[PDB]
Formats: structure tokens, C-alpha cells, sequence
């Protein structure tokens, strides 16, 4: 099972101009990931911009036939995309080693009251194993 | 880990800091004290709740009975639970293994004595079998479990998976199970509502953000030997 | 190749596609049996395109 890119520190990520051929690679357009990018690297938003688009199941179209070489979303729903894809063809990288690797929460108002009680329930959902049997009923890592 | 962990910490913000240790090698469990019939705290959440500690900086167990008395950051680690063995089925597969669920004096399980994994499976009334077998062998530290299982006394060993991962760097024949059950977080054991909340939960964020976590990787979790 | 398939856990038939065709028998009581199931809603609405009159059909 071979692995070209490593994370986001590869070196084929610097520039596409150090391999012959020009790969292209985007993101969601008015996302948080675009967000983090330009925090974190705006010369990579800048070599984005060519490389907008628009639809997640017009960038999942882009990688099957051929008109986009990688593409950088969250890694849960491409996990659970590549366990119900025909064939098994896109590889996903890692488990997130050389990426952000963060969490979801509830998000609630400042000053809510409601906030114990909700992660009381989050505490009892995870610390029975309710939480692993509905990620096993919506989710399936298979290949 | 913790301590540059902290020292980016007292980079970020406006504080001076006393690094001390704990007296026991537990977390802390609740239990009845002999006297007056009352459950009782020990370990780290024994001395912080004293008075005696301000900021429990350890890979501390999150679950539902600790946040009921005290509050809690973000998580900085995130990682799930694995068996330990030494390399026929040498290997286990996790706790589906059906030979471990009806245990005898061959296969032996254990953990750290006064655990959190010992109450997560406490609550998990389900496979109490295991909570008969693993009393019998309850280890102070996890280093003598280590010192067990490499003289071949121990066969397996339920723990967390990036420590077990980096004793695996250390030590070859130190391998993982398959199955990777209970994919929990580890932060910072915090006081209650205090002034060292917000910011030094933004100050985590931003750690988390940027790739300080991966300098961190390449200390002590990326590099293998 | 799997020529078998063991049953409903295989994850190929919870999405299935036009080329794995399963399907029963036009208003049979194993579709009502599948119906109180609330979590195979996807074979449900898959196989309602291909049920036969009676099972020599199939």
C-alpha cells in the first residue's frame, strides 16, 4: 500500500514546478479549511486560487475520472466516502499524522445553562459504549 | 512531552510555574474511607482538590465522573486502547478474542491498579468477568508491566496506543493488537471557573492549529528506534 | 472471487449499485419483515424496482 504524499509538509507541496508534470489540488470554496490555510500558509491559498471549486460530489466526479489529482476535506466523511466506494479506487493518507487531527463539539451561547447537562449526556453516551455502536451503524471501514 | 508542553505554555502567557510530582503512581479513584462511610478521592485529584496542587499537567483519563467536580480543558492527545503482547494466533484481535472472555490461569490480562480503565469497565456491567480476572494481577505501574511481560510473565496488557506505539520504537518485539475500541482524548486537569480557563484554552487551540503539535511529534512521538 | 455473499452483513449490499440486483416477491411478508427493520431503509427502497409476481419468476 504505497504512499506518494506523507501529510502537508511534503515536498510536493511546496511546488508543482519541481515535478514535470503540474499536479492541482483545492479545497471547499468559503470554508474553514480555507480559513486554516491562509493562518497557516498563504502562499498556498495563493496557489489555490487557481485551483477553486465548487462541489463535493463534483471534486469526488474530479478525482474518479481524472480532473483533480488530490483534494483536501475533513477526514471522517472521506473515511466513511471510501468505505462505500465502488471498488475502493481513492486512498485516503494516514490517519491524520501530518494534519490538524481535531474534534467536533456542540457550540452553544455564552452564558446557556443547558451546557452541563448536555455533556453529562456526552459523558454517558461515550462511557458505554452507545457512542462505538452508533459510529458502527454509521460508519464502515472497510479496505 | 508535558513539560515543553508547558514551557510553550509559559511562553504564550504571563506566568511563572512549581513543577512537583505526585506521591503514588495513580490517577485517583473513588472509594469509601473506612471512617464515617464516605467515597473519597486519592492521587492527582486527591492533592489538587487539597488545595496542595493548582494544574494537574498529565495525560489524565477524561470521562463522566471526574467532570462532575471539576472542570476541563481541550484535549491534546488523541488516541484509543490496544493490547500489549510479544512476538499459531500469538496475537489477540482485541477484546473480541473469545478465549478472553471466558479467561482462565493461561491468558493473562491485567491493567494498573486504581485505573480509570478499571471503573470505564466497572460501568460496563456486560463484561464483569474481566473485572474478577484483572484484580487478581493489578500492577502499580505501567513500567512493571513492562518488566513483566518482558520476562514473559505477563501476556497481555490493556492500554492506551501511542505510548504502547513508542515502547514498540523502543522494543521490537513489543507489538499492538488490530482492534482500536475506544477512541477517547487526554487534556489538562483543570481547577473550577477560574481566570486560567479561557486563555489557556485559546492558547491550546492555537497549539493545536499550528504545526507545534507536529515539533512536538518530531521530539518524541514521529521519531522511532 | 466471492460467489458468496453471508448474509445481510455484507457492506457491498447496505449501498448496493445496478449491479449487485437482489429483490423478493412482489407484497410478501419478508418485505413486511423488512419494513419494521428502520435501519435497511436503503434495500427497501433498492429492491422495490425489481420485485417479480411469484418466486419460479425469480
Amino acid at each position: 500500500f504505497v504512499d506518494q504524499v506523507t501529510g502537508l509538509s511534503d515536498k510536493k507541496f511546496q511546488r508543482p514546478h519541481d515535478y514535470s508534470p503540474p499536479f492541482r489540488f483545492g479545497t471547499v470554496p468559503n470554508g474553514s479549511t480555507e480559513r486554516n490555510i491562509r493562518n497557516n500558509y498563504p502562499y498556498m491559498h495563493q496557489y489555490m486560487t487557481r485551483f477553486n471549486q465548487r462541489g463535493v460530489e463534483d471534486a469526488l466526479v474530479s478525482l474518479k475520472t481524472g480532473k483533480l489529482d488530490a483534494f483536501i476535506y475533513d477526514a471522517a466523511v472521506l473515511n466513511y466516502k471510501a468505505g462505500r466506494d465502488e471498488g475502493c479506487k481513492l486512498v485516503t493518507i494516514g490517519s491524520g499524522y501530518i494534519f490538524a487531527t481535531t474534534g467536533y463539539g456542540i457550540a452553544l451561547q455564552k452564558g446557556s445553562p443547558w451546557k452541563r447537562q448536555i455533556d453529562l449526556a456526552l459523558l454517558q453516551f461515550v462511557g458505554d459504549g452507545e457512542m462505538e455502536e452508533l459510529e458502527t451503524l454509521w460508519l464502515t471501514g472497510i479496505c | 512531552f508535558c513539560i515543553d508542553l508547558l514551557i510553550k505554555l509559559a511562553r504564550t502567557m504571563n506566568f511563572t510555574y512549581e513543577v512537583h510530582l505526585v506521591a503514588d503512581g495513580k490517577f485517583g479513584t473513588q472509594e469509601r474511607v473506612n471512617n464515617s462511610n464516605k467515597k473519597e478521592w486519592n492521587g492527582m485529584m486527591g492533592e489538587l482538590l487539597s488545595g496542595q496542587a493548582d494544574m494537574i499537567v498529565a495525560p489524565l483519563t477524561i470521562n463522566n465522573e471526574r467532570a462532575q467536580y471539576i472542570e476541563f480543558s481541550k484535549p491534546f492527545k488523541y488516541q484509543g486502547l490496544t493490547i500489549l503482547v510479544k512476538k499459531p494466533e500469538e496475537r489477540i484481535t482485541g477484546i473480541n478474542d473469545p478465549r478472553l472472555r471466558n479467561p482462565s490461569d493461561k491468558f493473562i490480562y491485567a491493567t494498573v491498579k486504581q485505573s480509570s480503565v478499571d471503573i470505564y469497565f466497572r460501568r460496563q456491567v456486560e463484561l464483569s468477568t474481566m473485572y474478577r480476572h484483572m484484580e487478581k494481577h493489578n500492577y502499580e505501574s505501567a513500567a512493571e508491566a513492562i518488566q513483566a511481560v518482558r520476562d514473559n510473565k505477563l501476556h497481555a496488557f490493556i492500554w492506551d496506543s501511542a505510548v504502547l506505539e513508542f515502547e514498540a520504537s523502543q522494543k521490537c518485539d513489543l507489538v499492538t493488537t488490530g482492534e482500536l475500541f475506544f477512541r477517547s482524548g487526554f487534556g489538562i486537569g483543570m481547577r473550577k471557573d477560574s481566570p486560567w480557563k479561557q486563555n489557556v484554552s485559546l492558547s491550546i487551540l492555537k497549539s493545536h492549529e499550528n504545526g507545534f503539535m507536529e515539533d512536538l511529534d518530531k521530539t518524541w512521538v514521529r521519531y522511532q528506534e
